[PDB]
């Protein structure tokens, strides 16, 4: 149904999809993803602010969700959201495909994340792009769901365990990726990892995976080599 | 400054590491060195009243002698024994049972607390010297930020 | 069972079995002596909701202390599970083996303080206050340790665990010093003697602190 | 052991052991009360019974499939396998 | 962007031609195209 | 001349590798060891001139009061304590925490240190062991030649 709000109204058709997999998530008896949008204290469009037929109807919306990862990953995650290049007026740019592939792919991953879906999370991330910060931010969400006031229960116990396992292989997969980098040409890996990332308040890959208390990621020898 | 080094730095998270091991060590330590201190002040010194020497007395002794530092003269001066062999021929026949109680104490803290310190620290180098230079690693880039 | 539903896990490991005189699964294989069920994550979870009673399980040492030494300031500005209430938290908080536990600890804690400080402290011409406080205190344990002795299962067991060996050369060594002194008490090597035997008491008190 | 210990402390702790004595000779002389006790239903009884004998079968189904994805079974079972395979060349060639 | 997407297809090509190459992936392979071959047997011998 | 012989050349190969553990140590060391050191002594002689015995205060005892030699007889003389119970009826109440800082200063150094030597004496042997026994056998054609 239409909204009088203009955020919400803007989003398109694969936002509402995301949205529908959240509800009916969410809908299953016992199930962690309801208990932590409650247990988030946040209005509709994620904001901590604390009318009620908005707010449970679309409970489950994607700005909402990202609002809530963006408080799990660290103080400064804000992920920038352009819905305004699905329009058929941009068709005529080359890349504009790639971009709403990444996009709509990295809105998935999270979602997948969320669930602790390992193997379509791994294949959403692959199709998106930046795929180092991407494996450390699916760490990081995994790390800190697993410690959260949200998923202690008898149910959540083999669960959470999953959660750090999958938290170990993007890790892992953060790790390989930046190791095949090294291993082809070590000047742009290091350009790489100075790399300023918009989605995290203009700061490096190396700076993120020390937020994201990423030892593995540290230790290794490419990120040693640019910290020398 | 240490830490730059790659041999001490690793180093120094081990020595965090281990103050556990000593913590755990002091624990098991001040049942012993408690019961044999009130035990041996008490047999010294017998009618008197308690004061802070007394605490003293407890304590001073008792924490030294696991080091070697065996006060077996001043033991010997304490205990009013007049006799060329050490704890004998004394006014109490109660006090020569000092040696005794320091001889279970020693053996206990030295022979089986030190040994199994030393157990517990090799145990616990095998089993945290990567993360420690991981750790090390990760304050690399600590110092650099 | 433990992957599939952990509560009712919980439920099948606390349900008694007509088989074995009614008692539960955890104290059949405790009777079995398997040591691969007992240290599995399962049962320890199931052990560890029963020592915490009806409280929550993050709570730590010195919140359960801090909370038993503050009974009316700590205890409602809680979360776990006015005289409905109040009451109904009074019986769950002092119903739990970690409290009995904790009160056991500090306890003994005070009576190894107590019977240090009459020990290092020189005896009386008559019988102390402080004597009297540990002969009550002493004859309480005794009572204690008959009490376990009885509703136990058999002598064995009982003579099997070293801490009830060391709380019987407890209670034999004060009654020993305290006869001693108390035979003839305005006697100087009566007194002597007594605290010879009390330093050997005192050195059983901290190692019995250890449990 | 924590479980069937008296609350009251040491000191006491012998208000706790007269009052259980004082019970004791309430039920052994005056017999005035009685005791009261839960017994569990037949329903959750057979459910626990169900839920146990169920993961039963999924515990043995998995151990079983696990020790069949093992190294030396996969070996012994294409080892098997290849055995059989010749048989059928054998009636193959007989054919032909 | 095209540097790090580049690595990260090389590297997931590594690592699908590092795990074929383990030795129990190999040994499942073989035992899947045993039984593969059996099936072939049966359609031969019916032919026959 | 120990290096032709099968058992004592690669002990002494091992001896150099193991004094880079015990320079290590020496540096850790070195940090309770002047830390105590001006500590303890500023507190044993206080109100007097910077001089030569003043440093050798600083490193005379600290150093030997690691392999069990405590100098309390000799620390309680010169505190000017004249009690029967050693570090109690002195001049100053301020020279009465020498014990307390020697207690701290020897669970750092031999409580921990020590033991945290004997665990990288452990661990470096069976790093290096066969290291050392092939170039024992290097040198067996350098002592050759
Ligand atoms: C398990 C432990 C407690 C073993 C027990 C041994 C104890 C009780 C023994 C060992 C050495 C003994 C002492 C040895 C010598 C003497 C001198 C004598 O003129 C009076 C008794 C006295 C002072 C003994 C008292 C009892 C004693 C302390
Ligand atoms: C192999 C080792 C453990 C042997 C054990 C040594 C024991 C039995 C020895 C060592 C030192 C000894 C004590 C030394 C001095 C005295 C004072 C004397 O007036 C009574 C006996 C008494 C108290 C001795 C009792 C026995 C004793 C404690
Ligand atoms: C099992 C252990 C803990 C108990 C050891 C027994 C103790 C309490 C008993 C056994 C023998 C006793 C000793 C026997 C003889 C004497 C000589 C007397 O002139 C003074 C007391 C003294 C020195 C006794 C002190 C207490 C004593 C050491
Ligand atoms: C973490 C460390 C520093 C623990 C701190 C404990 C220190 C500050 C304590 C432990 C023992 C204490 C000393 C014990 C006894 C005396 C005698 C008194 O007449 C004056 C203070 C003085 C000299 C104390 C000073 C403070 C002291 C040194
Ligand atoms: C298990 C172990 C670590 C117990 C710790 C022992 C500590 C608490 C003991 C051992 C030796 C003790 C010191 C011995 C002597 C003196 C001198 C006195 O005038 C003031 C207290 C002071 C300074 C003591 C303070 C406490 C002390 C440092
Ligand atoms: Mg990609
Ligand atoms: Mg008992």
């Amino acid at each position: 149904a239409k909204t009088n709000i203009t955020a919400l109204d803007e989003l398109p058709s694969f936002a509402l999809a995301i949205e529908e997999l959240y509800k009916r998530e969410a809908k299953k008896p016992h199930s962690h993803v309801q208990r932590l949008v409650s247990l988030s204290n946040t209005d509709v469009l994620g904001r901590h602010y604390r009318g009620r037929d908005l707010a449970n109807t679309r409970a489950y919306n994607v700005l909402r969700m990202d609002q809530i990862f963006a408080r799990l990953v660290s103080k400064d995650f804000s992920v920038n959201r352009d819905f305004t290049i699905y329009d058929s007026k941009y068709d005529k740019v080359p890349g504009i495909q790639f971009r709403r592939t990444a996009q709509a792919s990295h809105m998935l991953f999270l979602w997948a994340i969320c669930l602790d879906r390992f193997r379509m999370a791994r294949h959403f991330w692959l199709i998106g792009d930046q795929s180092i910060i991407n494996a450390l931010v699916a760490s990081r969400i995994l790390e800190r769901l697993s410690t959260h006031r949200a998923l202690q229960g008898p149910h959540l116990a083999e669960e959470r365990a999953k959660m750090q396992h999958n938290a170990k292989k993007f890790e892992e997969l953060a790790v390989g990726v930046l190791g095949e980098c090294h291993g082809s040409d070590s000047h742009m890996a290091s350009e790489m990892l100075h790399s300023k990332n918009d989605m995290f308040n203009k700061k490096n890959a190396i700076n993120i995976a020390y937020d994201a208390k990423s030892l593995a990621f540290l230790s290794h020898p490419a990120t040693q080599s640019v910290i020398n | 400054y240490y830490a730059l080094s790659k041999n001490l730095g690793p180093k120094l998270i081990m020595m965090m590491e281990m103050m556990k091991d000593v913590s755990t060590f002091v624990f098991l330590l001040l049942i012993f060195l408690i019961g044999y201190g009130v035990a041996a002040q008490s047999l010294l010194s017998p009618d008197e009243d308690f004061s802070s020497r007394t605490f003293i007395g407890v304590l001073f002794r008792p924490y030294f002698q696991i080091y070697g530092e065996l006060f077996l003269d001043d033991l010997n001066s304490e205990a009013n024994c007049l006799g060329d062999t050490p704890f004998t021929e004394c006014s109490r026949e109660t006090v020569r049972m000092v040696p005794f109680f320091l001889a279970v104490y020693i053996l206990g803290s030295n022979v089986l607390l030190v040994n199994l310190l030393i157990a517990m620290f090799n145990d616990t180098y095998m089993k945290v010297q990567e993360a420690a230079e991981d750790l090390w690693r990760k304050q690399n880039y600590e110092l650099c930020a | 069972c433990h992957g599939s539903d952990s509560h009712m896990a919980s439920e099948m490991l606390h349900s008694k079995n007509d088989m074995f005189n009614k008692k539960n699964a955890i104290n059949i294989a405790y009777d079995a002596k398997s040591l691969a069920f007992l240290s599995h994550p399962a049962t320890q979870s199931v052990i560890n909701a029963d020592w915490y009673g009806h409280l929550k399980s993050v709570t730590s040492f010195w919140a359960v202390l801090f909370a038993f030494f503050f009974p009316f300031f700590v205890l409602p500005f809680i979360n776990f599970s006015g005289a409905h209430r109040l009451r109904r938290k009074f019986a769950k908080f002092y119903s739990a083996p970690y409290t009995r536990f904790i009160s056991d600890l500090l306890s003994h804690f005070v009576l190894c303080v107590v019977t240090s400080y009459f020990v290092l402290d020189k005896l009386e011409d008559t019988i102390s206050a402080i004597e009297w406080i540990l002969l009550v205190w002493f004859v309480a344990l005794l009572l204690e340790e008959l009490r376990q002795m009885i509703f136990c299962d058999g002598i064995a067991e009982y003579i099997s665990d070293t801490w009830n060996r060391l709380d019987l050369i407890m209670i034999t060594l004060f009654f020993v010093g305290f006869f001693t002194h108390a035979s003839d008490p305005s006697n100087q090597d009566s007194k002597v003697v007594s605290k010879g035997i009390h330093a050997f008491l005192v050195v059983v008190l901290w190692l019995r602190f250890m449990r | 052991e924590y479980k069937d210990r008296p609350f009251l402390p040491a000191p006491f702790i012998l208000l706790a052991h007269v009052h259980m004595l004082f019970m004791r000779l309430l039920r052994l002389c005056g017999v005035h009360t009685q005791e009261h006790e839960k017994i569990q239903d037949d329903e959750t009884k057979r459910k626990i019974t169900t839920f146990e004998e169920l993961n039963t079968d999924k515990f043995l189904r998995r151990w079983e499939r696990e020790r069949q994805e093992m190294l030396e079974a996969r070996v012994k079972m294409t080892n098997d396998n290849v055995v059989q395979a010749m048989g059928m060349m054998d009636q193959l060639l007989e054919h032909m």
